[PDB]
Order: C-alpha cells, then structure tokens, then sequence
C-alpha cells in the first residue's frame, strides 16, 4: 500500500518562472546623450556668464 | 573580423567603420578635432552676432601723455 507519503496537489503546482528576467529597462542611448549635452550646455551657460560677471568685478576692484 | 579597409580606399566609410569598432579612438579624436575648428570659425560670428569683445583692464597706474599744468588748492 501507499499512505501518509507526500504527494503533489491534484490540481499541480503553478508555472514557473525560469527565464531570463531581464527588461531592457531605461530610455534610449539617444535620449542619455542629448539629456548629457543639455545638462553641459546649461552648466556653461551658468559657468561662462558668472566668469565675465566675475572679470567684472575684478575691474570693479 | 573587423580588421581593415583603409583611410585611402574611402574615407567617409573607414570613419564610419572607426566609430563602430575603435570609438577610444575616434571619440577622443573627435572632441579633439572640434576644439580649434571651432575655435577658428566661431569666433567671428560671435562678434558678429552675439556680443564684442570687454574693454581691456588695465595693468598698472594708466599714465596719460599732459604737461603738469597749475593745480592750485592745500598749499597750506
């Protein structure tokens, strides 16, 4: 006979998962390098103009 | 392999198949190809177009060219 032995479900177990989860998750490449050059642009349209301000006040001086 | 077709053979391919295989090259090369082009060609827009130049600042006491006329006041 066969008793008290474990046994699977009879309804089974559920699928799964055993592939590779890997979303290619971000933006484009793209997107990075012009949101980079944005980013720079930005800093030196801060940087440049608070040089000359700075040139200025070293005249002022 | 990606080994050769030559600089001489056609140009704007071989900068093509650079930037797809040796972009530590061309991508320094590059950023260093821009500078003084750039540097060459910008700069008369910029007085052209966007702003001239600042006045220069002077370098020592500035010295003008008169004759040491009579400056009266605090003799005494």
């Amino acid at each position: 006979p066969s008793v008290g032995q474990d046994l699977p479900p009879v309804g089974g177990y559920e699928p799964v998962q055993w592939r590779r989860n890997l979303p290619a998750r971000g933006f484009r490449p793209l997107v990075y390098l012009a949101a980079l050059c944005g980013i720079c642009g930005y800093g030196f349209y801060r940087a440049l103009g608070g040089i000359q301000e700075r040139r200025e006040l070293k005249r002022e001086k | 392999i990606n080994a050769n077709p030559g600089f001489w053979n056609g140009p704007f391919r071989y900068l093509r198949w650079s930037a797809h295989n040796r972009p530590h090259l061309f991508f320094a090369f590059a950023i260093g190809i821009a500078g003084p082009v750039a540097a060459l060609t910008l700069t008369p827009l910029r007085r052209k177009y966007l702003y001239p130049d600042h006045s220069p600042l002077p370098q020592s006491y500035p010295l003008p060219q008169r004759a040491r006329e009579g400056l009266t006041g605090f003799d005494d």
